[PDB]
RNA sequence: CAGCUUGUUGGUGGGGUGACGGCCUACCAAGGCGACGACGGGUAGCCGGCCUGAGAGGGUGUCCGGCCACACUGGGACUGA
RNA sequence: AGAAGCACCGGCCAACUACGUGCCAGCAGCCGCGGUAAUACGUAGGGUGCGAGCGUUGUCCGGAAUUACUGGGCGUAAAGAGCUCGUAGGUGGUUUGUCGCGUUGUUCGUGAAAUCUCACGGCUUAACUGUGAGCGUGCGGGCGAUACGGGCAGACUAGAGU
RNA sequence: CUGGGCAGUAACUGACGCUGAGGAGCGAAAGCGUGGGGAGCGAACAGGAUUAGAUACCCUGGUAGUCCACGCCGUAAACG
RNA sequence: UCGAAGGUGGGAUCGGCGAUUGGGACGAAGUCGUAACAAGGUAGCCGUACCGGAAGGUGCGGCUGGAUC
RNA sequence: AACAUG
């Protein structure tokens, strides 16, 4: 996506009437300033003002890249 | 509004002398009425309903006003039935029942109703004036040297006055020692079948 | 397969007590072995011991009755499922038969019952009831 | 001078081949009012006749009910055979909040706070079997500190041993 | 059944009709009361009884039930109509309210006289 | 109701605004979203609260208080903090 | 002295007899009552429940554990897919170390006012109203704990497979 | 030609497991398509009897079908 | 350039009416048989085929929730 | 063989 690239957070959480704990993914747009990140890629992020109408976050740095 | 009507009658049915002193009851206390020499079907309900009459027409109290009794003796702390019955003796027509101004209930009502006490000296007109502790309950000026307050200064002797007020001398007043508690209470009626009876 | 052995470790001790068996072996693991430290210190069994087993080890539990055929455990239930699990927090720590009973509490300080984790102020993962 | 209640009477019904033949149970409550409880069911001809085999059934069958001075110690939930009876304790400002079948049961006892709700059949039989069944599971403080091997100050929560202090002093 | 088959599914509390249609909202809904006439009752329990086709305002034509012995309705006086079923007549789920619009009160009540409309004494 | 999406998703240079931004424009890339319900359809101002209930829940948004939306219907700008 | 009424009385569910009517007239929330001795229809007397109100209809929750998290079921009452393979998903044996996301302790910030609970005050009392404290179950920031769940880095052979 | 199971040895791998919404595959008998084959049996149909009638049961015949090759069908009190 | 309202066009989607016709529920003392419940007078039910005023009959496979000597 | 109905 030409210096954007996409992540699938996570976040866990109860259930309001049951109490287990739904595991749940949401997928965020991040900018790269320079286009290193393939797939996998454990990525740490920060999120920005708007960038696009989509972007919010932005790429800090890769820890433990695609095995 | 009141009930203004006989006051045996609701004796009898409630089979249980409200009133002190009464020789229409104990010539028949029977229920009134054509059939009333019956041996009756004794449902729980029933023993739970005309527990609870007993103590409206011993105090004088309609259903929504004792309702509202009941509100907040289930809502404070300790028991139930030992909280009702004590707002219910707090009652300022009680309170003159208890101290020997009055010879009934009925009578002690009205002296309320027509303005003849103060409490801090302030007039009050409200028969269901709660007292608190320390209270004094004085007595109008006006009403002393009056026909009902005064042939209930010779007759201070045949009721007994409970521990938690107190009558003086011929400067007639009241003085609330603190709230009565349960044994200084009269009992014609049981405290649980009230309590009971809220819960259906 | 085998979920949840701990819900495996109560049920073998249930179904050794409506038996009346006076033991039980049982696979051994330390969360195991720290639930039966809880269970004698409150009395419901008697000694325990380790053997050792082919692979792993063995863990021993000598069942306790009474002078007649009393049963010294009531119930047993478990209550965190791994499809479920439950927390409590300090001041809202469950209560078995009014106190009559106690539940396994698993906190950072270790496992606990009520009354250790109500005068600890903790709380953590409500494993069992005993009763 | 005890304490008795009739929970229900119905009439029950035989065929042969000149028709049908009646007769009366009687499910009769007889209780101490103070510890002791007991269950008959009696039944007979005619209705004075199958109540009396109902309360001298009743007297033959008590068994000691654990008090602490107006309550049950813990809660408990009781079966019959399709009657399910949840029996919960009070505070000494409720009276007995239960239904027709299990108020006779937990009256005659002497029981004077509690709390019930039943959760199964309607059938007053099945209620009463229920009630019985839940009161058996009650067990003393004094009776959990010997089966644990512990003293009671340990075993029991100090709000309920108080209740003991203030019941008889 | 399995916590995860109701986070996935949950429960689904069971439909009931709407008890009385065609009020609409309203307690009572007035109406013109065409075809005064008298129906049979079911299998057992046996009798005359006095109902009418009343039009409504709320666009809808039900049948409605007649309490009390006698009435003066005959093709276009106006009713105020309430609810309340009548067990043994199969298509009738409303009744009319007497002491109303053009329903006078049922005459010679003197037992319960505010059902079915009656003043005191004069 | 199972395929929706072409200024659509991202980039660059300009424009624009009080301000970030496909907000607009040109060009380049070919993306974005969806069975964790996209795109449709039906209904609804949301909330502090209110009613009920042992609680957990279920129903509701009326007075009063908060925020939002509109001002015959639809569209537009002007002035001005 | 100027000031009481309304409903109900077969069962649930407090409160019963007489006359009139005769499957008629009517009643009824349900089971049902009425076909010549009706405690259920109509009036009367008597009674009960309430009271400046008392009924009725509509609407919501309760009872209803009849959507069941608290708190249900599926051999025969309604309910195990005809049977298997497998995708997403949910769940996962024993053990060492570590992280501190879940979880748990504490503290700060916030969760307006009213309403609600509690305790005092004021309206002659009450409703109403003033103050104080709870509550506001949460969320964010900081600092502790590491048993359990999870992540990461290895070990193991009992499960599984060869 | 080919699939699974059980027991023993404990040689090897080191949690590689269980379940599985959707989906996919298999799935008695009847039936459908094309092409064969057709002894016996036997829906439909026909006659005979029985009966108030007998569109049935019982009797005499008898077509599809039952068989095979290749596809479709996807249902059963497919049940323990 | 954009642009409301209007015009033209082909679709989508939700309702009402409709000669005639399909079943469904319920009405009383209607008409014609007797299929199920007893071995219900040919054990009954299930799937499927063909046939018959009507229930139903027959074939093929299945089940016992039948087999009473 | 045989036998419907209320
Ligand atoms: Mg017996
Ligand atoms: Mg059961
Ligand atoms: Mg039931
Ligand atoms: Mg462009
Ligand atoms: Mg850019
Ligand atoms: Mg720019
Ligand atoms: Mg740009
Ligand atoms: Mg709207
Ligand atoms: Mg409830
Ligand atoms: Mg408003
Ligand atoms: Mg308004
Ligand atoms: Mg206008
Ligand atoms: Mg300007
Ligand atoms: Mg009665
Ligand atoms: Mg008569
Ligand atoms: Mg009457
Ligand atoms: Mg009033
Ligand atoms: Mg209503
Ligand atoms: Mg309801
Ligand atoms: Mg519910
Ligand atoms: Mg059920
Ligand atoms: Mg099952
Ligand atoms: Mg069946
Ligand atoms: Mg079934
Ligand atoms: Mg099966
Ligand atoms: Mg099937
Ligand atoms: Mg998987
Ligand atoms: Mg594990
Ligand atoms: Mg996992
Ligand atoms: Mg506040
Ligand atoms: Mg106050
Ligand atoms: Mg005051
Ligand atoms: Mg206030
Ligand atoms: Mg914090
Ligand atoms: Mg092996
Ligand atoms: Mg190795
Ligand atoms: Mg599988
Ligand atoms: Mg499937
Ligand atoms: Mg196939
Ligand atoms: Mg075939
Ligand atoms: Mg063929
Ligand atoms: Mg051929
Ligand atoms: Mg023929
Ligand atoms: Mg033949
Ligand atoms: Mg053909
Ligand atoms: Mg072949
Ligand atoms: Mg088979
Ligand atoms: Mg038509
Ligand atoms: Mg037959
Ligand atoms: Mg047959
Ligand atoms: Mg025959
Ligand atoms: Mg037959
Ligand atoms: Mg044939
Ligand atoms: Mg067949
Ligand atoms: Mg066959």
């Amino acid at each position: 996506m030409q210096k954007t690239i996409v992540v699938e957070l996570e976040d866990r959480m109860r259930h309001p009437l049951y109490g287990k704990i739904i595991r749940t993914t949401k997928k965020v747009k991040a900018h790269d300033e320079d286009s290193v990140a393939g797939i996998g890629d454990r990525v740490s992020l920060m999120e920005t003002r708007p960038l696009s109408a989509t972007k919010r976050w932005r790429l800090v740095e890769i820890l433990e890249k695609a095995k | 509004a009141r009930y203004t009507g006989p006051v045996t009658r609701k004796s009898r049915r409630l089979r249980t002398d409200l009133v002190g002193g009464d020789q229409a009851f104990e010539k028949r206390p029977y229920p009134p009425g054509q059939h009333g020499r019956a041996r009756i079907k004794e449902s729980e309900y029933l023993l739970q309903l005309q527990e609870k009459q007993k103590a409206r027409f011993t105090y004088g109290v309609m259903e929504k006003q004792f309702r509202r009794y009941y509100e907040e003796a289930v809502r404070q702390p300790g028991k139930t039935g030992e909280e009702l019955l004590k707002i219910l003796e707090s009652r300022l027509d009680n309170v003159i029942y208890r101290a020997g101004l009055a010879r009934t209930r009925r009578m002690a009502r009205q002296l309320v109703s027509h303005g003849h006490f103060n409490v801090n000296g302030v007039h009050v007109n409200v028969p269901s004036y709660r007292v608190s502790q320390y209270d004094i309950v004085d007595v109008r000026d006006k009403s002393l040297n009056t026909v009902p307050f005064q042939i209930a200064r010779e007759t201070a002797g045949e009721r007994p006055i409970p521990s938690w007020l107190q009558v003086v001398g011929e400067r007639q007043r009241v003085l609330i020692h603190q709230l009565p508690e349960r044994a200084q209470i009269d009992v014609p009626l049981t405290e649980q079948l009230i309590v009971e009876y809220y819960s259906k | 397969t085998m979920t949840d052995p701990i819900a495996d470790f109560l049920t073998r001790l249930r179904n050794a007590n409506s038996a009346y068996h006076d033991e039980v072996s049982l696979p051994h693991s330390k969360l195991k072995a720290n639930i039966a430290q809880i269970l004698k210190n409150e009395g419901y069994i008697s000694d325990f011991r380790t053997e050792d087993a082919r692979v792993g080890k063995s863990l021993v539990i000598q069942l306790k009755y009474g002078p007649s055929r009393e049963r010294s455990i009531a119930g047993l239930r478990r209550v965190s499922k791994p499809g479920l699990r439950v927390y409590a927090k300090s001041t809202n720590l469950p209560r078995v038969l009014g106190g009559l009973g106690v539940a396994i509490i698993s906190t950072s300080s270790g496992l606990l019952t009520d009354r250790q984790a109500a005068r600890q102020g903790v709380g953590g993962e409500v494993l069992a009831y005993v009763w | 001078n005890y304490l008795e209640r009739v929970v229900a009477i119905n009439r029950v019904s035989k065929v042969v081949k000149g028709g049908r033949r009646f007769s009366f149970t009687a499910l009769v409550i007889v209780g101490d009012g103070n510890g002791m409880v007991g269950v008959g069911y009696g039944k007979a001809k005619e209705v004075p006749a199958a109540i009396a085999k109902g309360v001298e059934e009743a007297r033959k069958s008590f068994f000691r009910v654990p008090l602490i001075g107006g309550t049950i110690t813990h809660p408990v939930q009781g079966e019959a055979a399709a009657g399910v009876v949840l029996l919960r304790p009070a505070s000494p400002g409720t009276g007995v909040i239960a239904g027709g079948a299990a108020r006779a049961v937990l009256e005659c006892a002497g029981v004077h706070d509690i709390l019930a709700k039943s959760l199964g059949s309607d059938n007053a039989i099945n209620v009463v079997h229920a009630t019985v069944a839940a009161l058996k599971l009650l067990q003393r403080p004094e009776e959990v500190a010997a089966r644990r091997g512990l003293p009671i100050e340990d075993v029991a929560p100090a709000g309920m041993l108080k209740a003991r202090r203030k019941s008889e002093a | 059944p399995t916590i995860q088959q109701l986070v996935r599914k949950g429960r689904r509390d069971k439909i009931s009709k709407v008890k009385t249609a065609a009020l609409k909202g309203s307690p009572q809904r007035r109406g013109v009361c065409t075809r005064v006439y008298t129906t049979t009752p079911k299998k057992p329990n046996s009798a005359l009884r006095k109902v009418a086709r009343v039009k409504l305002t709320s666009q809808v034509e039900v049948t409605a039930y007649i309490p009390g012995e006698g009435h003066n309705l005959q093709e276009h006086s106006m009713v105020l109509v309430r609810g309340g079923r009548v067990k043994d007549l199969p298509g009738v789920r409303y009744k009319i309210i007497r002491g109303s619009l053009d329903t006078q009160g049922v005459k010679n009540r003197k037992q319960a006289r505010s059902r079915y409309g009656a003043k005191k004494e004069k």
